[PDB]
């Protein structure tokens, strides 16, 4: 029974640490009000296309129905007066946000043949490795700490959500992954996003190296005219 | 380079050289003028676009 | 990448030729599985590449 | 890279140490030639970068 939190272009990927700093201070009073609660909590969501600050307060339909309830960890306000640490703990999909009623309906349908499925997971991490090998985004220490071979992958769905989170795909693509219910479908969508970003980065780096080669060839052509000199 | 991937350049297949060559292509023209035009076109190709010499050459060719 | 069960199965055989044959069969099966996964990934990446290069140009503009 | 005449002289030699020493001398002479070849271009580079550094200090003060 809490008002929608102004996301303000802060997509909080599941189980991934994020920080939200909204200019509006009303959220500061909202947070202070829930300090007294022995179980402080906050619900993150995702805004729809054509983000509008006014529409959020005036209309509650702009934010998608899917959401992520999380537990407040600490309040800092080092630089700004509003700075909340948000993570992903409980994923939910509201039947009708306008009408709150929430059902922790976490669909994790899996086959009983848990032998060949992990192979695909392996492929996933391989691509992820390649990405961090060619487009370093985050420290590999998370990779070393979290290894599939250690059997510590208790919830592979969260690991796939990590893999999709590291992707540079738009918020709409992650929304379209979330709406997918079948596990293979969401996995394949995330892998397609991984291939997409891989192609983007490969084209970018190919172009950059070609440009540097062209510049050095221009300098060497200056040298070859220095041969006339 | 981004322009090369997608940009205004490389469109309409229009060049000053080719434009002037086609303009005269329909004119019954002598040869001495032809060699002068060849020299002017060679200079224009040699001459950088931003140079004032280039603008003077372009005006004379026009 | 064979599972530990396959490793134990290979270790079970006493005669050298039989264990070698089983190891070769395991290698062929794993290679076939890897090739199938690679072909599926190639299919997926070509399907994504079916997206017109216009999106690449738009991202370059951005 | 010794001339054909130098190779002929080497082959003329029958004593092993004579031909070995002649081959070593020819090798070092040819390497001196090649070193001059490459050192002249490296000196082109050295002069260009020295001029660039001088004009870079000029740019700092300017």
């Amino acid at each position: 029974h809490l008002p929608l939190i102004a996301i303000t272009r802060n997509p909080v990927f599941p189980r991934f640490i994020k920080i939200i700093e909204v200019k509006n201070k009303k959220l500061v009073e909202l947070l202070r009000r829930k300090v007294r609660l022995a179980q402080p909590y906050v619900g993150v969501f995702l805004k729809r296309d054509d983000s509008n600050e006014s529409d959020v307060v005036e209309s509650l339909d702009e934010i998608f129905h899917t959401g992520t309830f999380a537990q407040i960890h600490e309040m800092q306000d080092l630089g700004d007066k509003l700075r909340m640490i948000v993570m992903g703990h409980r994923r939910v999909h509201i039947s009708r946000q306008l009408e709150m009623v929430e059902v922790e309906n976490v669909v994790h349908e899996d086959f009983q043949v848990t032998e060949e499925v992990k192979a695909l997971t392996a492929e996933i991490v391989k691509t992820i490795r390649d990405i961090i090998a060619l487009n370093p985004l985050y420290r590999e220490s998370v990779l070393q700490m979290m290894q599939a071979g250690q059997r510590v992958v208790d919830n592979p769905i969260y690991l796939s959500d990590m893999g999709a989170a590291l992707t540079g795909a738009e918020s709409h693509e992650l929304q379209d992954v979330l709406e997918e219910t079948n596990i293979p479908k969401r996995l394949y969508k995330a892998l397609s996003l991984l291939k997409k970003e891989f192609e983007l980065s490969k084209l970018q780096q190919r172009l950059g190296r070609e440009v540097e080669e062209k510049i050095k060839q221009t300098h060497r052509k200056y040298l070859l005219q220095e041969q006339l000199k | 380079i981004i322009k090369k991937e997608l940009g205004l350049e490389k469109d309409d297949k229009d060049a000053i050289e080719e434009k002037f060559r086609e303009r005269l292509k329909e004119l019954v023209v002598p040869k001495h003028v032809m060699d002068v035009v060849d020299e002017e076109l060679s200079k224009l190709g040699l001459l950088d676009n931003h140079s004032s010499e280039f603008n003077v050459t372009r005006n004379y060719l026009d």
